[PDB]
């Protein structure tokens, strides 16, 4: 019913119609998580090469 | 004027990006070589289209966009594509081997090797900006790169651009064109890690796009090209307010303001109409009332769900073509008495409307017919949570047996991150329910 | 070969349906967590409607309408009728009722309650259980149990069956298929009282409440305190010179259709990716002037032992086999 | 993404040569190494298996291995014998006498370093090596013993690469010696630990198919290898031609292997055909789908109804209705959903390739990870135990330095593998 904030221009127009009223981690922490995960990969690869060495 | 940078990650992101930037060019009258005859401010300017294009002294208009994929196959087709001259090399970043449908491999292993390079290539674009608003990120949920590398990028952007807004365009996994069984894992994982770093995210379920193409375009077995040309039309409707003169959604911050009252619940549902086949010999053009009414048909939504059994927090109507406010208000009044539209008590029951007189552009040779008026509705309804429910159920079935988990643990990810991600999703589903019932 | 799943074991109605389906040799039952089903006989609580209709290559159907609980919950039925224009707020076939919360429209109820007092009208009401003529006798009871109840005007002048001078209520079974056709089962049942109706003392609730549960003078006049339509019709003809159709059933058909058409746009699965049907149990009440009143709607009704075979077979024919065809009718179509 | 191919022993080289023969024809490569095809689809991913040489000549990235020169001399004089890089012929003179120990510990240990020098030379030419595929039998000495030795040493030097194998299982119906169950059990132990993907090619199944279905009264190894080469072509189609699904060895592994040890696949194929016997009638898509799933078409003598599918990869080849394919693929799953584990949603994936194989207008190749595969290992274990309980024929092995304990461990690990497969069949 109530049309408001009507704005017009050559390209078009915009408006709002109401029907009814109402009723971060740091750079440090990121690299640490990425490098910690890289070590877990290194440990796993080492255990394998150890196993293969046996 | 404030600039926007578009980031395209993984196959899905890149190929959707190509569809969109192709469409953008046709809408602004930019040619494949980057020349824009209508632009009379040679070598620069601060027009509304400059939000997405920078300019060179030679009069070339280049996308403020970076393409990134951990495998060269897809971006190589950009480098040699019809719009090869549009972009320049440092915008197109490729690795050697991909993430193999593995989030952990995309985030931790291979992601660590290329994150610094990508940020540097992004920083170069940001340096050419007088007022950077933020970023539009295109990616899949299911891919290893789209999921894994994206979340890492979004984390760093929040550090390197803390004040800037970040919007997502995300492809939700659909078995009909899926390429991996573990895509539910990747989806939950990338959502959990990206959630606090995203201000607004537009989800597109490939299932919905697939069936629209089959049902309305009479394409028996849609290709990615079919899906993407349809998606770009939606994306174009959403971003048109950033690239054209107007007073609705003029910057990124306004997307959050108008569509996202609660930060975590930042996944608006998109509904688009009309989708008409080009090969359709005889077509009766649809009215403002008919296309507006179609916005409340589930068969036209980007995510199949039932908004009748949820609550609205916000609702925007974005028209393109022959449309005036009078016909819209008449349409809304009629629809309101016929359909079930419940807003949350702490929100006004209303609609923000935007009209652009330019009717939607269609790619020559495409599947879409030209129309005299089209509309895209952006509604923040709790009903979209049905998609989180489907996804988490599949996640629970596989994780109960720890199936495929060893692929992730073998890349340096802890098993605990699976359950941390899943509990974050459990909280998200509960949020939607508190608000919605 | 169609497939289905069972997620409500306590359902006597659909226990019989799953039986019949298997006995066709064209339906195969799967495990409860198998997603590759055609038909879902779902649970009563938190039925995952959101996971339906997302299986490529499968037409899916469920035996419940999402959103139909607004009709089948007492607090909701009152709110629905009062707020819906199609049922106004001056709806003539629903007893005056109010939504009351433990410590809402309590003040509004008193603006009705005391209105009767000063106006010298009947003042017996019912809490949903406590039949009383004093308000605070009721308001004290609802706050004592725990959660929300409904206060409703008690029909002090019910139709009374002779022999016995007894009270009764009518149960009608209604099936709504996927096309939102409204089918009324031709066989209904009168769940009667056996101890004569006592107008003065309300607290002994054996003659006031006609639930098949409570009264088990049982089996005196009727086998099971259940009078079917052929007998009730014959009684109406002999004792009142009218029929069941004219005096009662027209009102029943009218009330059923009005209720379900009010909520059609909110629950219809016409253009949905999955489909719904559902069996309802409408409970009606007849006063001495042969005026039918709606009491409630049951979303998960049980049937009567005689009628299980016929009704359950009926469900397969028009609700299931209509969607999934295989290699005179017992329903009345309430047209619209 | 280059793949390095290795073929070891008599069987390994005989199917390996047949494999290069078949796919060379599909990629339009003649025995000279010259391309003579009419479609560009043929060359788009030909780098996966072929190295590019002078005069635009294509040379297989293949390494031929044996402890005797007999079979490899037959390869070099065979049809496509000249296409292979002569330096990649690495052979001893002593043979392995169908003895795992000789291949793994003595005779083969003497030769293995020479082989790894060639592997290394090939690997450094690769822009991005994705991994290795080995062809061999498990019933002999070289392919079984030295092949698994090679695998172990390749994993040591390339621990982040995918190891894939085509492993021919022994069968009494097609048997060279009594000690094949010994050789096979020792090999399976190695494979469980050191490969990501193993195609179980059962000589029992290959025999039965030839006899029961193809009506070949007395099948030869040549007949058996018709089926193997047809299967090998199909399971590598997604790697050799452009596509989005299972295009590299790692993505296949991630989609097919929910648990690291359970990576032994049942290959299937349709239509089944004998050599020379010309087929005139092209199968409909429903027919291809039904047959490729039937036990009679499985290359591993296991009843898939005795187990459950963890994962499935299917590849249809030829000109056909991709809509009909998806319909039929969905029908199989929806009609027999019990034989697919419910705790891996959407575990069946399908690819389609326009190029059919030679002689057929269309075909379907099946790759199943079923728990029913345990029947294969149980069968080997029973034959193993029958002899081992009496320590029969063990002197052939103790004579090369092996101890009885090593047999006991191998036996125990294969029985563990069996029980693991059984664990998920009742989940
Ligand atoms: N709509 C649409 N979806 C796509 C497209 N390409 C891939 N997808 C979807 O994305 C998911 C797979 O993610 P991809 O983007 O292909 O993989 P990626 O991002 O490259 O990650 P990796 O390949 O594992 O390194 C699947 O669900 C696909 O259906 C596309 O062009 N359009
Ligand atoms: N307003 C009213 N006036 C007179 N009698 C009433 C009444 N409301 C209910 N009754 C009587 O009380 C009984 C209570 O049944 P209600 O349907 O209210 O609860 P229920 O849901 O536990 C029984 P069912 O589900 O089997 O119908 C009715 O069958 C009817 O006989
Ligand atoms: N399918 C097939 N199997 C073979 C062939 N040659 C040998 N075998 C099988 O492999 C086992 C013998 O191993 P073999 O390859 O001859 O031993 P190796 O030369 O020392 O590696 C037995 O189980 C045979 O049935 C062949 O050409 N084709
Ligand atoms: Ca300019
Ligand atoms: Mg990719
Ligand atoms: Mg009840
Ligand atoms: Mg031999």
């Amino acid at each position: 019913m109530e049309v408001i904030e009507l704005n017009k221009c050559t390209s078009g127009q915009s408006f709002e119609v109401i029907l009814k009223p109402p009723s971060d981690p740091s750079l440090e922490e990121i690299q640490k998580k990425l490098e910690a995960a890289e070590e877990r990969r290194k440990y796993q690869e080492a255990e394998l090469l150890k196993h293969l060495a046996e | 004027m404030r600039e926007c940078i578009s980031i395209h990650v993984g196959q899905a992101g890149v190929q959707i990006g190509n569809a969109c930037w192709e469409l953008y060019c046709l809408e602004h009258g930019i040619q494949p070589d980057g020349q824009m005859p209508s632009d009379k401010t040679i070598g620069g300017g601060d027009d509304s289209f400059n939000t997405f294009f920078s300019e060179t002294g030679a009069g070339k208009h280049v996308p403020r966009a970076v393409f990134v994929d951990l495998e060269p196959t897809v971006i190589d087709e950009v480098r040699t594509g019809t719009y090869r001259q549009l972009f320049h090399p440092e915008q197109l970043i490729t690795g050697k081997e991909d993430a193999a449908n593995n989030y952990a491999r995309g985030h931790y292993t291979i992601g660590k090797e290329i994150i610094d390079l990508v940020l540097d290539r992004i920083r170069k674009l940001a340096d050419q900006c007088t007022g950077l608003q933020g970023f539009l990120v295109f990616h899949s949920f299911g891919g290893g790169t789209g999921s894994g590398f994206t979340s890492l990028l979004m984390e760093r952007l929040s550090v390197d651009y803390g004040k800037k807004s970040k919007l997502e365009f995300s492809i939700y996994p659909a078995p009909q064109v899926s390429t991996a069984v573990v895509e539910p894992y990747n989806s939950i994982l990338t959502t959990h890690t990206t959630l606090e770093h995203s201000d607004c995210a537009f989800m597109v379920d490939n299932e919905a796009i697939y069936d629209i193409c089959r049902r309305n375009l009479d394409i028996e077995r849609p290709t990615y090209t079919n899906l993407n040309r349809l998606i770009s039309q939606i994306v174009s409707s959403i971003t048109a307010s950033l690239r054209f003169d107007g007073a609705l959604n003029v910057d990124l911050t306004e997307f959050q303001t108008n569509l996202v009252p609660y930060p975590r619940i930042h996944f608006p549902l998109a509904t688009y109409a009309p989708v008409i086949s080009a090969e359709k010999a005889y077509h009766e053009q649809l009215s403002v009332a008919e296309i507006t009414n179609a916005c409340f048909e589930p068969a036209n939504q980007m995510v199949k769900c039932d908004p009748r059994h949820g609550k609205y927090m916000a609702c925007c109507l974005l028209y393109r073509g022959d449309v005036v406010p009078k016909d819209v208000n008449a349409a809304i009044a009629t629809i309101k008495t016929k359909r079930s539209i419940q807003f949350v008590d702490w929100c006004p029951t209303g609609f923000k409307v935007g009209i652009n007189y330019q009717p939607p552009t269609v790619v020559p040779g495409g599947d879409l017919a030209k129309v005299q008026r089209a509309v895209c509705m952006l509604s923040n309804t709790t009903a979209i949570a049905e998609a989180w429910a489907r996804l988490d159920h599949k996640f629970d079935l596989m994780y109960a047996k720890r199936a495929f988990v060893h692929w992730y643990v073998g890349e340096g990810m802890e098993e605990g991150e699976f359950s941390e991600a899943r509990e974050d999703m459990a909280a998200l589903e509960k949020d939607y329910e508190e608000v919605g019932v | 070969m169609y497939t289905f799943v069972v997620r409500d074991e306590n359902s006597s109605v659909y226990a019989e349906v799953s039986r019949l389906l298997l006995a066709t040799g064209q339906w195969k039952r799967l495990r409860k967590d198998n997603p590759r089903f055609n038909l879902m006989l779902g649970e009563r609580n938190r039925l995952p409607f959101g996971r339906l209709g997302h299986e490529p290559g499968l037409v899916q159907l469920v035996n419940y309408y999402r959103g139909a609980d607004k009709l089948c919950r007492k607090a909701s039925l009152v709110k629905l009728i009062k707020t819906s224009p199609e049922l106004s707020e001056s709806c003539t076939w629903f007893p005056e009722s109010y939504v009351i919360y433990p410590t809402d429209e309590r003040e509004v109820f008193l603006a009705a309650y005391n209105r009767r007092r000063e106006g010298r009208e009947g003042n017996v009401w019912i809490a949903k259980i406590l039949i009383s003529s004093e308000a605070s006798e009721l308001l004290d009871f609802i706050d004592e149990q725990g959660q929300v109840h409904v206060i409703q005007k008690y029909l002090e002048k019910p139709l009374l069956l002779e022999p016995g001078h007894r009270k009764f209520d009518i149960r009608s079974w209604v099936l709504v298929d996927h096309l939102y056709n409204i089918y009324l089962y031709r066989e209904g049942v009168l769940r009667t009282s056996s101890e004569p109706y006592n107008s003065a003392n309300f607290q002994d609730k054996t003659c006031h409440l006609t639930n098949h549960c409570i009264q088990k003078n049982y089996g005196r006049y009727e086998e099971g305190n259940e009078m079917f339509f052929e007998e009730f019709n014959q009684y109406l003809m002999d004792a009142l010179n009218t029929t069941l159709e004219n005096s009662i059933l027209l009102q029943i058909k009218h009330i059923i259709r009005s209720c379900l058409m009010c909520i059609e746009p909110a629950i219809s699965t016409k253009h949905l990716h999955y489909q719904s049907f559902q069996l309802f149990g409408f409970d009606f009440m007849v006063d001495e002037e042969l005026k039918v009143w709606l009491i409630e709607v049951n979303g998960a009704p049980a049937c009567a032992q005689k009628l299980y075979a016929e009704l359950c077979q009926g469900i397969v024919d028009v609700a299931i086999s209509s969607v999934f065809p295989l290699a005179t009718s017992i329903f009345i179509k309430l047209h619209h | 993404r280059e793949i390095v191919h290795i073929q070891a022993g008599q069987c390994g080289n005989q199917i390996g040569a047949k494999f290069w023969e078949v796919i060379s024809d599909e990629h339009g490569i003649d025995p000279t190494g010259s391309y003579h095809g009419d479609s560009d689809l043929q060359l788009e991913r030909i780098n996966v298996y072929y190295n590019e040489a002078t005069g635009n000549k294509y040379v297989p990235r293949a390494i031929l291995v044996d402890l005797e020169p007999g079979t490899m001399d037959s390869v070099r004089s065979g049809p496509f014998g000249q296409i292979f890089r002569p330096d990649n012929f690495v052979f001893g003179q002593s043979g392995a006498g169908n003895n795992w120990a000789k291949g793994h510990y003595t005779e083969g240990a003497e030769l293995v370093d020479s082989v790894l020098d060639v592997v290394r030379k090939e690997s450094e030419s690769c822009d991005c090596l994705q991994g290795f595929q080995l062809t061999h039998s498990l019933g002999g000495g070289t392919g079984s013993g030295m092949g698994t030795l090679l695998i172990s040493k390749i994993r040591e030097e390339y621990p982040d690469r995918i190891m894939n194998t085509f492993s021919v299982m022994p069968s009494p119906k097609v048997s060279d010696t009594v000690v094949e169950p010994y050789n096979a059990t020792l090999s399976v132990h190695q494979l469980v630990e050191n490969t990501d993907e193993t195609y179980c090619i059962d000589n029992e199944a290959l025999y039965d198919i030839c006899f029961r279905t193809l009506k070949l009264t007395t099948p030869t190894y040549g007949d058996l290898n018709h089926l193997v080469s047809a299967t090998m072509s199909g399971v590598t189609t997604c790697l050799r031609f452009p596509g989005q699904l299972n295009a590299d060895l790692r993505k296949l592994a991630v989609n097919m292997v929910p648990f690291p040890r359970l990576h032994f696949f049942m290959p299937g194929f349709a239509p089944l055909t004998s050599r020379g016997s010309q087929q005139y009638r092209a199968l409909t898509v429903p027919e291809l789908t039904q047959q490729m799933f039937d036990s009679k078409n499985m290359m591993a003598a296991c009843d898939p109804r005795h187990g459950r599918y963890l994962t499935v990869a299917a590849i249809f080849r030829g000109r056909m209705s991709m809509k009909e394919v998806d319909e039929q693929m969905l029908n199989v799953q929806n009609k027999n959903s019990s034989y697919f584990v419910e705790w891996i949603p959407n575990n069946v994936k399908t690819a389609v390739c326009d190029i059919p194989p030679r002689g057929l207008k269309m075909s379907a190749t099946f790759i199943g990870n079923s728990t029913a595969i345990q029947e294969l290992f149980k069968r080997i274990s029973e034959q193993f135990t029958a002899m081992f309980r009496r320590k029969a024929f063990l002197h052939w092995y103790t004579g090369e330095g092996m101890d009885e304990m090593e047999f006991t461990e191998a036996e125990s690990n294969m029985n563990d593998l069996v029980s693991e497969y059984q664990q998920y069949q009742d989940a």
